[PDB]
RNA sequence: UGAAGACAUUGUCAGGUGGGGAGUUCCUUUAGUCCCUCGAAAUUUGAGGCUAGAGGAGAAAAGUUACCACAGGGAUAACUGGCUUGUGGCGGCCAAGCGUAGCGACGUCGCUUUUUGGAUGCGGCUCUUCCUAUCAUACCGAAGCAGAAUUCGGUAAGCGUUGGAUUGUUCACCCACUAAUAGGGAACGUGAGCUGGACCGUCGUGAGACAGGUUA
RNA sequence: GACCCUGUUGAGCUUGACUCUAGUUUGACAUUGUGAAAAGACAUAGGAGGUGUAGAAUAGGUGGGAGCUUCGGCGCCAGUG
């Protein structure tokens, strides 16, 4: 039908969910306007009724409508600068001279940049080339500040694919120590050995291994990362298919798998550390069955270990309760970002000390 | 995973000390009791701390995909060649360098030869195919490569005239993404 | 409006 | 299918980023003004359209000196699903196989008959599973070397 | 490296060798400045590597992994003849 | 007899890797009973388990590629010559027929494609003659062609048929005259005239160099 | 110009048995005592608590329950879940 029509009717039934008691029907329910919007945003925005109804469930109307629109909105270009190579002021320094549009994310990050436009290729660049900076995400920024690695020590990321997290590790491990970084997929393989290379990094093992057999090989890390595969609610607009190939099946598949995923991470790392005995369990979706259920769960059936401060500056605290499902009240400690609060991608972390 | 041989690391020596000047550099010991060591996984070197060998060691065979830095690749007739992955420890070693302009730093990304054209400074007395680390005017290791002629031979040679033979360039990072 | 005043990243500069 | 695009793209735009690398001429003029001594012939020029995605990549040593031109690339087609009796046009994503050549297939050679990847997410074909259809093969069944155009049969 | 090694012995050395020292790098940062400027200002601290006085060779210590924070010490000093030493050295630094 | 110190060192089991030493010749997919265990969620799933097909003499090296570089060999050695011009390709529907499913025109529908108005990387000038695919001049047919100025088309080669700007050159556009300031051929040498390298040798080869020699 | 092949080289792909074991490595336990100072989990007896969205409202949860009495306020029923 006609989408301004579709888009109109999604206003007014914001409104009245807004103002119901004021302004109602004769004797249609909130129920049958909750209904109307379902199907309005479902036709508009090209999502399943499952996805739509779980992402309508979690988000007040208002909001609902903001994250959609997020959702639709490309997120913004930002740029890691390596600390193992340079500086940001002389990055930017160096990429303003060459033609591009740099300026600092803001407070939380000293050692990020955002790009507004530019007038040569930011992957053609010599710094870049010569590994100074690497092309990365906000979302991917957080995991490795709330796992701050210090110097020598044994880390573990247990899906690496990429690099941008292992690199960051590194640079804060100022290429000391043992870095384990383990990727499923040997094609991402060689893009990660390759950013590894890029960017200089002489302290890190790549493996192939699926993530839940760490504790068979090697196990006893002093601090590990799992940004466990997902829904990718999060990064809807990076991947469109989210909006109509998840359904329950998937959702029942994919939770389990990051259930033994996080609880092979607290098995691999040990609890006698001199310098850190830190989990930290990411992931770039929004919903509950992927969030916050697999950190009950890990409280639940380890008892020997204990959620932290993320000791990270921004983003909402989590749900202590949902539909129905009453959670450890220790939940509200982990954090959330959204994009259309923070324009971050739909992104989830929490951090475990082991203490047995 | 294993060690290399005695053929294998003469080779490897002969050309690493073709482009470096300290290879004891390389393999002195350090400060905890641990020195740089070198292995082979499938055709390819990797110069590897000897704590990061033998964690490492754990990893099994067919499942480990690299290690410490990548030197170079043993080719299928017993001949070593380096990578632009192996640039940065012949930048901290380099016997001879040259750097280059903006204008000649692009197309050495793109992979051509050095220019008098575009080089802005030199090594003083390097002979004819010798080993020069290539910079541009920042100090930044953008490649590596022998020399086409001398010193002397380059400066009285036409403007528009190959001085430096390219092997590796940084652009090879656009190669394997 | 849902929109952090401190740390929202913009799209043009400044 | 084209008023979802527009409003899409009329209404989701914001300011990006967006630029482009150099083409693989300009990189062998460049590399070309490096080395002096031009061997004869070193330079051919694939004559046939392609598909390459990309636009600054590099490419391995083996290929290196394959030039296909910006004036020969091609990025859409129009795909025609015979059962949804209806032509659209599409998106390439990758290419397959060339029925003629290995080395066509490898530098994405569009000839007659030809198996490519198509982004079939605009038609909303719903799988059994019940999910849409986000890539499927289509066979280029025109001559695009004679035609100013790719044209393709969905294989559904 | 000797400007760092340099520091430490100016910092235990008696006043008037001290003195030399530090004119000696007075002189050094006046010739070759942008080279050393680095050792400090602390933002430009490399972040590859870690410190290591105790080296063998002058390239195993990484020099510019470490800061010169011997001011706060020899400023100290109950010498003022060094003391105006450090204040020259210092608007050097910052007249570069 | 003195020093350090409940840490080291050491030992036993469970495991990971093992291109090294000694000896000998496990996972993944498919279909099935809805037969069993573990994990998850509660009103259903994932991984294993069973039946029997398919994948993975042995650290010396081996196989393979319409790929690259060098060297070499074989074939081919010019090429168009009742060639060329104004109307796209692909899929569906219709379709006289041929045929007894297959080929199928003209149309119509879908894509290209829509609801508000620089390209180019041998050129230029003079003269002879010819062609018409005619810019002008002559005569006609049609057009809301009132008049004037025109537009499209037809017969016509009798007679005439530029300059500027810009650019490396040309074209487009744009600007001035002018009745108008058309396009081409002279036949693989675009009528006549004028003007604006490859062989050897040596040294290297992740690659070239030689005031080295010879040669049409 | 271009096509096919051969040799050497480069780049890429595949193969290179099985069983113990050196080496290397993860975890648990043992020698092994005396104290002192803190921390965690077990033992009770108590005290205080539960704010995602919508809902009047800060809904641990489950159970019965149509009527409850400091005899006037509540229920139920309506919502909203």
């Amino acid at each position: 039908p006609d989408l301004q029509m579709l888009r109109t009717r999604i206003t007014d039934t914001i409104r009245v969910l807004e103002d119901f008691q004021n302004l109602a029907e004769e004797g249609r329910s909130r129920a049958e306007y909750t209904n109307q919007l379902l199907k309005d945003i479902c036709a508009y925005y090209g999502y399943n009724e499952y996805l739509a109804e779980k992402l309508l469930n979690l988000f007040p109307p208002r909001e609902a409508f903001a994250f959609f629109e997020a959702n639709e909105t490309p997120r913004p270009v930002v740029i890691r600068t390596n600390t193992l190579r340079t500086h940001r002021r002389d990055l930017a320094q160096a990429l303003i001279n060459r033609g591009v549009t740099l300026e600092p994310v803001g407070k939380w990050s000293k050692v990020g940049l955002q790009v507004f436009d530019s007038k040569v290729p930011l992957g053609a660049t010599p710094e870049y080339l010569a590994g100074h900076y690497i092309l990365q995400a906000a979302s991917s920024f957080l995991p490795v500040m709330a796992l701050c690695p210090q110097e020598n020590e044994r880390c573990l990321d247990m899906a690496a694919a990429p690099g941008g997290k292992t690199t960051h590790m590194a640079a804060l491990m100022k290429n000391t120590g043992v870095i384990f970084a383990n990727d499923p997929s040997k094609s991402r393989a060689k893009g990660l050995i390759g950013n590894i290379h890029r960017l200089g990094v002489r302290n890190t093992i790549v493996c192939n291994y699926d993530a839940r057999e760490f504790p068979r090989v090697i196990g006893g890390f002093d601090r590990v990362l799992l940004d466990a595969p997902c829904s990718g609610t999060g990064v809807i607009c990076k991947d469109p298919s989210v909006k109509t190939n998840r359904d329950a099946k998937d959702f029942m598949q994919l939770p389990h798998t990051q259930k033994q995923l996080l609880l092979a991470a607290i098995d691999s790392c040990n609890h006698a550390s001199k310098t850190g005995g830190y989990i930290v369990y990411s992931t770039c979706s929004v919903c509950v069955e992927e969030n916050e259920e697999v950190v009950n769960y890990a409280l639940s059936r380890r008892p020997n270990v204990k959620l932290v401060e993320t000791g990270l500056p921004f983003g909402k605290e989590g749900f202590t309760s949902y539909m129905g499902k009453t959670f450890h009240p220790s939940l509200k400690l982990t954090r959330r970002f959204y994009p259309h609060l923070y324009n971050v991608d739909g992104f989830f972390v929490a951090k475990f000390k082991k203490i047995g | 995973m294993r060690p290399l041989t005695d053929q294998e690391m003469k080779i490897v020596l002969d050309k690493l000390a073709n482009y470096m000047t300290d290879l004891k550099s390389l393999i002195a010991p350090l400060e905890d009791g641990d020195r740089y060591v070198f292995r082979m996984q499938k055709d390819r070197v990797y110069y590897v701390k000897l704590s990061i060998a033998n964690i490492a060691t754990c990893v099994a065979r067919d499942k480990l995909l690299s290690l410490g830095t990548c030197l170079g690749k043993m080719t299928k007739s017993g001949k070593f060649r380096l990578h632009i992955t192996a640039l940065p420890i012949l930048a901290q070693n380099a016997r001879y360098k040259i750097w280059v302009k903006d204008n000649g730093a692009q197309p050495f990304l793109y992979g051509s030869n050095i220019v008098k054209a575009h080089v802005g400074r030199w090594t003083e007395d390097c002979p004819e195919h010798s080993g020069c680390v290539v910079y541009n005017m920042a100090d930044i290791p953008l490649g590596f490569g022998v020399t086409a002629r001398s010193t002397a031979e380059a400066r009285r040679l036409d403007p528009t005239g190959i001085v430096c033979f390219r092997q590796a360039d940084c652009g090879e990072y656009l190669r394997d993404e | 409006s849902f929109a952090d005043p401190e740390v929202y990243m913009s799209y043009t500069p400044r | 299918i084209k008023n979802k695009r527009a409003e899409k793209a009329a209404r989701f735009s914001v300011p990006i980023p967006k630029v482009r690398g150099i083409s693989e001429e300009e990189m062998f003029k460049v590399v070309k003004t490096g080395k002096k001594t031009h061997k004869k012939g070193w330079k051919r020029i694939v004559t046939k359209p392609t598909f390459v995605g990309p636009d600054f990549t590099r490419r391995p040593v083996k290929y290196e000196r394959f030039i296909r031109p910006m004036g020969l690339r091609y990025k859409k087609a129009n795909v025609t699903h015979p059962t949804l009796n209806v032509t659209v046009q599409l998106p390439i994503l990758s290419v397959k196989k060339n029925p003629s050549n290995p080395l066509y297939t490898q530098l994405g050679v569009l000839t007659k008959g030809t198996i490519i990847e198509v982004n079939v997410s605009d038609l909303g074909i719903v799988t059994a599973s019940g999910k849409i259809a986000w890539g499927r093969y289509a066979q280029i069944t025109n001559n695009p070397e004679n035609d100013g155009c790719v044209n393709a049969v969905l294989l559904v | 490296a000797f400007c760092k090694q340099l520091m430490t012995l100016a910092l235990q050395v008696p006043e008037k060798s001290s003195q030399a020292i530090l004119g000696l790098l007075q002189d050094v940062v006046h010739t070759h400045g942008r080279k050393v400027a680095a050792l400090w200002n602390t933002e430009e601290r490399k972040g590859d590597g870690t410190y290591k006085p105790l080296s063998e060779t002058v390239e195993g210590s990484n020099p510019f992994t470490t800061t010169i924070w011997e001011g706060e010490l020899l400023r100290k000093h109950y010498c003022p003849k060094v003391r105006e030493g450090l204040k020259a050295m210092e608007k050097e630094l910052r007249s570069i």
